[PDB]
């Protein structure tokens, strides 16, 4: 699932 | 620390340098030398150390799924050593991330965009531990760093974009980590509604900050409902 | 080594493992490790080496590129610093590389498929070395070393793979690096040329490896004419 | 320019 910030 | 010689100055332009050249072991050694010479960090300075480890622990996290889906498929000892190895190293990325947190960066925090920015990195750390654990004690410590950084509602608007991105991972932690979908689900509508209803109060540039990380609640809530 | 102890078979076992999961620094340690145990490599086996350190040394240049860049448009000491601690590292890398092809890889390949292999090894650590000297010796040991595989010649027929990879990487040392883009194109050229006339020879699978490799000549003969 | 093997 979507997480705040960068991958 | 190795960086203990290095003017604090330095180390921020060299960890903006490792940023540019894709270095996110050099960028995060960068940011703790800097950390480390015992300074409060301004915003941009937060967003470094942040950008920093979430790229390096992000790359061990992609790691250990792949390895630990490999274990689980195979279920000799290679497979579950090197995923091992791999935990091993992500464990003491969190580890050394929560001890900057801890000594003393939390502590030294008292602007709510500093202090909430701390406590969401402290939740999500022990998340990256949770997820590799088998574990009680590590999900109740992320909890516990959320909830305090939540209690951001009483000193943030609504459309606060640490605010947003702090929901956004405690909404993931309840679904993914809690075993709490319809906690999970709740936060993040709670939090879309009251920022769409905030939006009319901010400039085109807060706006654009804003509305990024709602769509990020949006597609959640699009894959759980 | 730190390796020592680790079985071969647990070696090479976990360099697929690293690489499964895009960690190409531990493959390349893995592969070390398998290479220092002294048996000569399978066809495989020398791919693993060959992808783990040209993905590390991938990374390398891909970052001193970008740091050179910055430093030539900067023209305090920390951008020159910097790049020089990217630049040592990238050097670091390609010595290790030459180290494991000097002692012993490229002694005992006596078939025609290893030593082409290893001498064109031999040349593209070189050239990376070349690519960041400031330089004639490190430019002549390219490419006596791409000399040496090419001479292939012999005992590969113009499709081999391993022929073609070296003839591409040769014509880019010609015009990246010796300043000779005549050279360059007549070998791109001669090469792709005497391949299209033995294509007819190949299975299906064969032929696949095969105009892959031709691809890339044309790629460059396109940006070079 | 185009070389052999991985990026
Ligand atoms: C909204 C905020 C997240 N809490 N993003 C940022 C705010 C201020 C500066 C700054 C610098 C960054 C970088 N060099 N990657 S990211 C960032
Ligand atoms: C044509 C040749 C290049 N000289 N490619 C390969 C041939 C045989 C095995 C093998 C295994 C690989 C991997 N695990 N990335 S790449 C590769
Ligand atoms: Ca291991
Ligand atoms: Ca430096
Ligand atoms: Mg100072
Ligand atoms: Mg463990
Ligand atoms: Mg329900
Ligand atoms: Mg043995
Ligand atoms: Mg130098
Ligand atoms: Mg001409």
């Amino acid at each position: 699932f979507k997480t705040e910030g960068p991958d | 620390g190795a960086m203990g010689s290095m003017e604090r100055a330095s180390l921020i332009q060299k960890a903006k340098l490792a940023e540019q050249a894709e270095r996110y072991e050099d960028m995060a050694a960068f940011m703790k030398g800097a950390v480390e010479k015992g300074e409060e960090l301004s915003c941009e300075e937060r967003n470094l150390l942040s950008v920093a480890y979430k790229n390096v622990v992000g790359g061990q996290r992609a790691a250990w799924r792949v390895l630990s889906s490999i274990e689980q498929k195979s279920n000799g000892p290679e497979v579950r050593e090197y995923r091992e190895k791999v935990e091993t190293e992500l464990q003491g990325v969190c580890d050394t991330v929560l001890g900057l947190l801890d000594s003393h960066l939390i502590k030294e925090a008292g602007d709510a965009e500093s202090r909430v920015f701390y406590l969401k990195m402290k939740g999500d750390y022990y998340r990256y531990l949770a997820e590799v654990a088998t574990k009680k004690r590590i999900i109740d410590s992320a909890r516990s760093a959320y909830q305090e950084a939540m209690d951001s509602k009483k000193e943030m608007p609504p459309t606060n974009p640490i605010r947003l991105g702090l929901a956004l991972n405690f909404s993931v932690f309840h679904y993914e980590i809690a075993n709490s979908p319809e906690e999970a689900i709740s936060l993040a509508k709670t939090t879309f509604d009251e920022a769409m209803a905030d939006l009319h109060t901010l400039s085109e540039d807060s706006y654009k900050d804003s509305t990024l990380i709602m769509q990020l609640l949006r597609d959640n809530l699009t894959l759980w409902t």
